[PDB]
């Protein structure tokens, strides 16, 4: 399971 | 870096960011925040995404080394998995350290504060995935009282589209998934989430919208995966 | 790293290649080396691979950044594309004290003595890539002085498969064409190194084969992009 | 232009 990144990329 | 200029300190950082040297980044990001001033909404992201490129690398280290220890199981995977591990906690405890003196107490608007309190409960996540002694426990409930305050700020103060209020609750429910061992509750949050931002795109511009639906595919993409 | 057995040294170096911990990779193999025992075959690859791969981090943070600098032509470009260069030199600084004091001395063997002369190549070029001053000169002909008694050695001492061999020739004509501006010097060598390897790949197991044919490709590659 | 890789990867 993913958190948010750092930039939208 | 006391001793440079807080402009230039940003300018570094950016710098750093493009030469993908994070932990510079990440220094420069320090010593702008101990300028004592207020950061802007594109100093906060600087500031984000230095630490959490640093602690990211330091994570996939440690779980490569306690990947090997857990299969081993002399005292050296035991001593360098260690040394990773206090490597770590001493970033987040930095990173701590920064939002508590004194980021949150002076964060008054919503977008401001709702993100303090949400890097707060990712840095006691982080500590919470390594934490195994008598302070396990309170280290979750930390984690886990930081992204509450946030969701009650976001829920009173934001949009259901806001990128904000959505990546919050995406690691919030990442949280109850991964660490609280409630996944019914991560399910339930990533799911509720997703459907109240869906009833409110039509509101938005196409820059927006473009950056609502990104975070929404990351709470579908994690639904997927539980479901 | 005094007080750490070397084989408990040289464990962690193996671990922090796993876990892509280079830095800590290179400063056990430093701790290594500073035993003052020779090294292995498989140690002087942990060697290479640990110092290799900082340094060619850093080298692509100096071009980005040199590149935003040229571009710009404040201080802060400037300064933060020198910080990084004064990193990088300090570590080729480190490698190349490593080889003098005593690495290269009390290498017999044309396999060991072959690695640490194409290794000190290697770290006087990248010192050559960021020079300017009145060292400038001096450095290139370091770099050129210990890849030309490399590969006099080389020639003598291994066949024209020797992965070792390949290797430095390959390394020496990148110095030709990028270092020296000797492009025809550059593509003499890799065209003559490949022609002679491929003439000797008849005698080699399948093992060596695989070896030999994947370097000769480098130096197919480098002809193909200079002609 | 490429030089050795540290590893054969
Ligand atoms: C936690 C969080 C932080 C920043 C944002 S954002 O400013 O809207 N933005 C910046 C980089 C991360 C990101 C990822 C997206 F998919 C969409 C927007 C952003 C949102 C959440
Ligand atoms: C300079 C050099 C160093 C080591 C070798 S090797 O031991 O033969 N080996 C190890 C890793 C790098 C490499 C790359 C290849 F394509 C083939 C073999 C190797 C050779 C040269
Ligand atoms: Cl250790
Ligand atoms: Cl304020
Ligand atoms: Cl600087
Ligand atoms: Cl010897
Ligand atoms: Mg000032
Ligand atoms: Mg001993």
């Amino acid at each position: 399971a993913g958190s948010i990144p750092g930039r939208r990329s | 870096m006391g001793s440079m200029e807080r402009a230039s300190l940003i300018q570094k950082a950016k710098l750093a960011e493009q030469a993908e040297r994070y932990e510079d980044m990440a220094a420069f990001m320090k010593g702008a925040v101990e300028k004592g001033e207020e950061l802007s909404c594109e100093e906060r992201n600087l500031l984000s995404v230095a630490y959490k490129n640093v602690v990211g690398g330091q994570r996939a280290a440690w779980r490569v080394l306690s990947s090997i220890e857990q299969k081993s199981n002399g005292p050296e995977v035991r001593e360098y998995r260690e040394k990773v591990e206090t490597e770590l906690q001493g970033v987040c405890d930095t990173v701590l350290g920064l939002l508590d003196s004194h980021l949150i107490k002076e964060a008054g608007d919503a977008e401001s504060r709702v993100f303090y309190l949400k890097m707060k409960g990712d840095y006691y996540r982080y500590l919470a995935e390594v934490a195994t002694g008598d302070d396990k426990k309170r280290i979750i409930d930390s984690a886990r009282s930081a992204y509450q305050e946030a969701m009650d700020i976001s829920k009173k103060e934001m949009p259901p589209t806001n990128p904000i209020r959505l990546g919050l609750a995406l690691n919030f429910s990442v949280f109850h998934y991964e660490i609280a061992n409630s996944p019914e509750e991560a399910i339930s949050l990533a799911k509720t989430t997703f459907d109240e931002a869906m009833a409110d795109l039509h509101t938005l511009s196409e820059d927006s919208y473009k950056d609502s639906t990104l975070i929404m595919q990351l709470l579908r993409d994690n639904l997927t995966l539980w479901t």
